């Protein structure tokens, strides 16, 4: 199958745990088509896709790179977070 | 308490803030597509993303509220466009955990129907849900919003949105409202099918009908566009006053509620009403301000659920484009 | 530090992306910018 595997660093553990609690709770449209994984160590976010066709792995991929972005400008915006 | 909740499940996107029964503020951007088209998911939820940071700020600065002030997260489970809910979602499921509040998944007709009810004060009514996304006939029982009636196709707003598209009307502010306007300077009543299953609608059949009818008129120009907008909505909306009549006889409901986009229609309201007035039932209608799908519906409905004790955690906040009505335990009410 | 792709098609063919300061700059500005760097990458590499 078609793989692809993306790598995202954060400034701090902290918010790359933000990062993932906010992208992973979604299902991928086409789930028998394409399907994804995400795990976090550190202030790394590791995305983990696998695909049946082509055309719909690289939308899948740029549709999370979309989300990614807006993640990244509400933590820029709304953030520090708070001490818990 | 206070909710901050966030809406953006069709082509509308709204931030609100609800504290103990008063709206606090509600800006919303609706995503206005060029006549003759339809809003697609992707660029939905392209519009949704460009703006929905500056509603957030918009809301808190109006509303006089910091991140700290606020009390829970509530945002749209569903149902509703697949990109544009992860989108709205992502930025709740964010806020949430930078000032470490919970989070409240809300159902999108439970937030029309408990907006419905706080602003217009009904008691026990026989609920109408219409918009371009639902047509539902829903009467509260045993702690669920049962469905009683429904659409076994498309929902009204569809049938009426995709006929603006076929004439080429604006879809600004609304192709409903724009049809609404057209249709009082209808003259000609044109027969079309009325199609009533029961307590159930159909709106398929009715829209390829009139589709015919639009395109005979281009050719031969026996009627007006104004004249089809008048009939459309003359058929439609007599229609959904039968199946709400229906399920108001079954129950012996003495109030009958309108909620959805398609609620802000003053035509199906006089309609309704006319129909409640010869039973001796009351007609309830919201305004312009929450007619529209808007956040302060989904906060209105997260503060019902917050206060009796429901939380979506993180891992089972994940969208859902298919939610039903009836799916959701109604805790907050006896 | 560094936003990577790695491509695997079903050949078995590895191709890696890469966008490449923590400095006195916003460190959300140069993530936002690697992003949108990574966006154009994925479009590049799919396209053909
Ligand atoms: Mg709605």
């Amino acid at each position: 199958p078609h793989i692809f595997t993306l790598s995202v660093p954060f400034p701090t553990p902290l918010e790359a745990e933000i990062a993932h609690g906010s992208l992973a709770p979604d299902a991928e449209p086409h789930q028998r088509v394409v399907g994804k994984d995400l795990t976090v160590s550190g202030r790394i976010l590791v995305v983990r896709w696998k695909a049946e066709d082509c055309r719909l792995l690289r939308i899948s991929v740029i549709n999370f790179l979309d989300q990614l972005s807006l993640v990244v400008r509400t933590m820029q915006r709304f953030g520090p977070p708070v001490s818990r | 308490p206070a909710v901050l909740g966030f809406e953006g499940s069709a082509n509308k996107i709204g931030v609100g803030v609800v504290r103990d029964g008063k709206v606090l503020a509600n800006p919303r951007r609706t995503y206005v597509t060029p006549p003759g088209t339809g809003f697609l998911p992707g660029d939905t939820a392209r519009h949704h993303r460009a703006v929905i940071l500056d509603l957030l700020q918009e809301a808190l600065t109006e509303s006089g509220l910091t991140s700290q002030d606020i009390d829970c997260i509530a945002y749209t489970k569903g149902p509703g466009m697949g990109a544009p809910l992860v989108s709205v979602a992502v930025v709740a499921r964010t806020v949430a955990q930078l000032w470490n509040k919970p989070l409240v998944g809300v159902n999108h007709c439970i937030g029309h129907i408990e907006m419905g009810r706080l602003i217009t004060g009904a008691t026990s009514p026989t609920v109408l849900y219409v918009s371009g996304g639902n047509t539902q006939v829903i009467a509260y029982s045993e702690h669920r919003y049962r469905i009683f009636g429904e659409t076994i196709d498309i929902a009204v707003g569809n049938c009426l949105d995709r006929f603006a598209r076929v004439l080429k009307i604006s879809n600004d502010p609304s192709p409903g409202y724009n049809i609404e306007q057209m249709a009082k300077r209808g003259k000609k009543l044109v027969e079309l099918p009325y199609t009533v299953k029961g307590m159930d609608v159909s709106f398929s059949g009715i829209l390829s009908f009139i589709e015919d009818v639009a395109h005979r008129m281009l050719a031969t120009g026996e009627c007006t566009p104004e004249d089809l907008c008048f009939s459309l909505q003359e058929t439609v909306f007599a229609m959904l006053v039968e199946i709400t009549e229906r399920a108001m006889a079954h129950c012996g409901s003495q109030e009958a509620l309108i909620v959805g986009g398609v609620g802000c229609n003053v035509r199906l309201q006089e309609m309704m009403a006319t129909m409640c007035q010869e039973r001796g039932a009351r007609l309830f209608a919201t305004d312009e301000r929450f007619c529209i799908d808007n956040g302060a519906m989904i906060a209105q409905a997260g503060w019902e659920m917050f206060r009796a004790g429901h939380r979506t955690p993180l891992s089972d906040s994940g969208v859902t484009q298919r939610y039903r009505t009836d799916e959701v335990e109604v805790t907050w009410r006896d | 530090m560094e936003l990577l792709g790695e491509y695997v098609g079903q050949e078995g063919k590895p191709q890696k992306l890469r966008v490449s300061a923590p400095g006195d700059g916003d460190p959300f500005q140069g993530l936002l910018s690697g992003v949108a760097q990574m966006k154009d990458m994925v479009t590049e590499l799919f396209d053909p």
